[PDB]
C-alpha cells in the first residue's frame, strides 16, 4: 500500500522546503520494508503512530534523518522514538548497535535547551546510556550482573528533579525486570502496580508494553501477595482498557478458588502448571490466611473490636486445629496486628488497627458506626447544657 | 623435641630484648612463634598479654596486612580455651577492611563469611544485626544472601526451624579453616542448640500474650524439665522476663501492668481521635465541594 510514502513525503515536504530532505532512496526503502497495514514511519507528528513495527534495517538510512528531524518538527520527537521501536520490536542486538552510535550526544552544550529523559521527552544525553544499558543487559545476563545494574539505575533516579517522568519510567520497568527474573511476585506485584499506576495517566503507551504489565501483573498477583487477594484488583485496574488479552479470566477464578479453597479449583484457575508456580506451594496459606481475615472483619460486630473465637477462625479458613496453630503463628509475626492474643484463654484478642477493604460494605459500616458514635457524643453534650 | 619450657625460655628472653628496635616485620614474627608455645602450656593469659602488645604494633606499622592476618591466627585459638565471639568478632571487623582496598574477593570472602556464621552460634541475636546491616553486606555473595535468609528466619522461628536449618546446609554448618583456627563439628551443634532454644523464648514474649507450657514444650520440642530450666536461666539474667504459673502449667509473658502506663495510653487515644476529627473535617469539606462541580 501507498500509505507509508504517500504521509512520509508530503508531511517531510511540508515541514522542511526540499535541502537535503526529500530522499528519494528513503521514500523506497521505508516503502519497501512496510507497505503492509502497518508502517515504518508516519512523519513528525505521524511518528507519534507510525516508526518501526517490523526489524529496521532502514537504521542507517534513519540516522541521516535525524540529522534532519530537529527542524521538521520540536524536542520531544527525537526522544521520544527510535529507543523503544528497536526495543518492541525485538532487535536486541540492534539495540545495543545504535546506542554506540547516539552514546551521549546529539545537540548538546551551547545548543542549549533543557534536557529530559528518552521514551516520552528529548533526553539527558547519559541518561539514555545508563536506562538502556540496565534494561538490554538484565535480559541477556545474571542476576548478580543484574543487582549491579539497579544500583547504578537508582543514582540516576536520584540525580534528578523528578520532573519529566520518563527517568522515573525507567527505574520501574528495570526494576520490575529483576523481580520477574527471580521468583520475587510478591515483590514483583509492589513494583508492576508502580509501573502502571505512572504509565496510564500521561499516555506514551505502547500495545506490547500494556501487553506485559497486564500479564505480568496478573501472574505477579497469583504469585503473591501482603494485603488481600482481589480486593485490590477491584480498585486496581486488571483489565479495565488496559488490554482484555491473554485470558484475564483468572483473575475472577481466583476470588471464587480463594472462597472454596478447593485443589481442583486451583488447576482450573489458571492451567495446571501455571497455577502451581511453585510460589504457590508456599503461598496458598498465606492467601489463605488473607480471605479468613478479611471475611471475618467485617462481619463478626459491627463496632470492629478485637474478639475472636479461636474456633471460628478455624471453621471460617477450614483447617484443622495443629494447622491454624501454626498458620496464626506465622500471621503474628507478619504484622498489622499486634496488643498480644493468649494462646492459652482460646482469646484471639488482638488490636484493631488493619486497613478495611472496598468503598462498598466499608460504606455500610460506617453509615451503622456513625449514627452509634454520634448518639454517644450527644448524651454526653445534652446532660452537660441542662446544669 | 618436647622441651617446650626450653624453647620458650629462650624466645621470651630474646624478643624483651629485641623489643622497640630491628625491624617491625621481625618483632612481631617472635609474638606468633611464642604464643604458639603458649596456648600448649596453659599459658593463656602470657598470650593475652602478648595480644595486646602486637595490636598496638600492627596498628603502628603501614603496610602490615600480613601482620594483622598473622595475628588473627594467633588470637582465635586463646579464644577457643576462654569463649568469646566479641574478641575475635571486632579484630577481624578492622580486617574487613584492609580486605577491600589491598586483596581480592577471594580473601574477603571466606573472612565475612565466617565472622557472621561465629556470630550465629552466638547466644544473643543483638549483636547479629549489626553485622548483617553492612552496605557491601546485604547486596550479592552467595554466603552473604545464605546468611542473610538465616537472619530472616530466627525472626519468624517457631523452633521446628532448627533441624530444618541443620539438614539444609552443610557447607555454611561445618565449615571451617578459612579466616580461623576452627571448631568440632560436634561444637556447631551444642552452640546453635542454645542459641534458637533462647530465641524461640524471645519471640514468643512478643507476639503472643499466653501460651500454655504444654504448648509451648512441644513448640520447643522438648523435655519440661529441661524448658523451665531454659525459661528460668534467660528471665533471670533479665534479656527479658516472664513468669510461670505452677499448677495451670500456664506460662504467663505478663502484659502491661501499672496505672503510668495506663494514662500515657488513654492521652494517645485521645489525640487519635481529635486527629480524625480534623481530618474527616477538611476531608469531608473537599468531597462536598467537588458534588458541587
Amino acid at each position: 500500500m501507498f500509505n507509508n510514502h504517500e504521509i512520509d513525503t508530503i508531511l517531510s515536504t511540508l515541514r522542511m522546503e526540499a535541502d537535503p530532505s526529500l530522499h528519494p532512496l528513503f521514500e523506497q526503502f521505508e516503502k519497501f520494508y512496510e507497505e503492509k497495514l502497518w508502517f515504518q514511519l508516519s512523519e513528525s507528528l505521524t511518528k507519534f503512530f507510525d516508526d518501526a513495527k517490523s526489524t529496521p534495517l532502514r537504521l542507517r538510512l534513519y540516522d541521516n534523518f535525524v540529522s534532519k528531524f530537529y527542524d521538521k518538527i520540536n524536542q520531544l520527537s527525537v526522544v521520544k522514538y527510535l529507543l523503544a521501536s528497536l526495543k518492541d520490536s525485538k532487535d536486541f542486538d540492534e539495540s545495543l548497535k545504535y546506542l554506540d552510535d547516539l552514546k551521549a550526544q546529539f545537540q548538546e552544550l551551547d545548543s542549549k535547551k533543557q534536557r529530559n529523559n528518552g521514551s516520552k521527552d528529548h533526553g539527558d544525553g547519559i541518561l539514555l546510556i545508563d536506562s538502556e544499558i540496565a534494561r538490554t543487559y538484565l535480559l541477556k545476563n545474571d542476576l548478580v550482573k543484574a543487582r549491579d545494574l539497579l544500583d547504578d539505575l537508582e543514582k540516576t533516579l536520584d540525580k534528578k528533579d523528578s520532573i519529566p517522568l520518563r527517568i522515573t519510567n525507567s527505574f520501574y520497568s528495570t526494576n520490575s525486570q529483576y523481580f520477574k527474573f527471580k521468583n520475587d511476585f510478591n515483590s514483583f506485584y509492589y513494583t508492576s502496580l508502580l509501573y502502571l499506576s505512572t504509565l496510564e495517566p500521561s499516555t506514551s503507551i505502547t500495545l506490547a508494553e500494556r501487553q506485559q504489565l497486564a500479564y505480568d501483573l496478573s501472574i505477579s498477583a497469583l504469585l503473591g501477595d501482603k494485603i488481600y487477594n482481589f480486593g485490590e484488583l477491584l480498585h486496581h485496574p486488571i483489565m479495565e482498557t488496559i488490554v482484555n488479552d491473554s485470558n484475564y479470566d483468572w483473575l475472577f477464578q481466583l476470588l471464587n478458588a480463594l472462597t472454596v479453597g478447593d485443589f481442583d479449583k486451583f488447576d482450573s484457575l489458571i492451567k495446571v502448571q501455571i497455577s502451581k508456580i511453585p510460589i504457590l506451594a508456599q503461598h496458598e496459606s498465606f492467601l489463605r490466611q488473607k480471605i479468613c481475615l478479611m471475611t471475618l472483619i467485617e462481619t463478626v460486630f459491627v463496632k470492629n473490636i478485637r474478639m475472636l473465637s479461636f474456633e471460628d477462625i478455624s471453621k471460617a479458613t477450614h483447617l484443622p486445629k495443629d494447622n491454624v496453630e501454626h498458620l496464626v503463628m506465622r500471621a503474628i509475626s507478619l504484622g498489622l496486628l499486634k496488643g498480644s492474643i493468649d494462646q492459652v484463654n482460646e482469646l484471639v484478642t488482638i488490636s484493631w488497627v488493619q486497613p478495611r477493604i472496598i468503598s462498598g460494605d466499608q460504606i455500610t459500616k460506617m453509615k451503622d458506626r456513625l449514627v452509634e458514635w454520634n448518639d454517644q457524643v450527644e448524651k454526653l453534650g445534652k446532660k452537660m447544657e441542662a446544669r | 623435641e618436647g622441651k617446650i619450657d626450653e624453647a620458650a625460655d629462650i624466645l621470651c628472653e630474646l624478643q624483651v630484648e629485641t623489643y622497640g628496635s630491628m625491624e617491625m616485620s621481625e618483632k612481631i614474627q617472635f609474638i606468633l612463634e611464642q604464643m604458639e608455645l603458649s596456648i600448649l602450656k596453659g599459658d593463656y593469659s602470657q598470650a593475652t598479654v602478648l595480644s595486646r602488645k602486637i595490636l598496638k604494633k600492627t596498628f603502628k606499622n603501614p603496610k602490615y596486612e600480613s601482620l594483622k592476618l598473622e595475628y588473627y591466627n594467633l588470637l582465635v585459638k586463646i579464644s577457643l580455651h576462654k569463649r568469646e565471639y566479641l574478641e575475635v568478632a571486632q579484630y577481624l571487623q578492622e580486617i574487613y577492611q584492609t580486605d577491600a582496598i589491598k586483596s581480592d574477593e577471594a580473601k574477603w570472602k571466606p573472612v565475612l563469611s565466617h565472622i557472621v556464621y561465629f556470630l550465629v552460634l552466638s547466644p544473643y541475636g543483638n549483636l547479629q544485626n549489626d553485622l548483617i546491616h553492612k552496605i557491601q553486606n546485604d547486596n550479592n555473595l552467595k554466603k552473604l544472601e545464605s546468611q542473610e535468609s538465616l537472619v530472616k528466619l530466627f525472626t519468624t522461628n517457631e523452633l521446628m526451624r532448627w533441624p530444618i536449618v541443620q539438614k539444609t546446609y552443610e557447607p555454611v554448618l561445618n565449615e571451617d579453616d578459612l579466616a580461623f583456627g576452627g571448631e568440632a563439628n560436634k561444637h556447631h551443634w551444642e552452640d546453635l542448640q542454645k542459641r534458637v532454644i533462647e530465641h524461640n523464648l524471645r519471640v514468643i514474649s512478643e507476639y503472643y500474650s499466653r501460651i500454655t507450657l504444654l504448648r509451648l514444650n512441644e513448640l520447643l520440642d522438648l523435655t519440661e524439665s529441661q524448658t523451665e530450666t531454659y525459661i528460668s536461666d534467660l528471665v533471670n539474667q533479665g534479656i527479658i522476663y516472664a513468669k510461670v504459673n505452677r499448677p495451670a502449667k500456664i506460662v504467663n509473658f505478663e502484659k502491661p501492668k501499672n496505672s503510668s502506663q495506663l494514662l500515657n495510653e488513654w492521652s494517645h487515644n485521645v489525640d487519635e481521635l481529635l486527629e480524625h476529627i480534623e481530618t474527616i473535617g477538611h476531608l469531608i469539606t473537599k468531597e462536598e465541594i467537588m458534588h458541587g462541580l
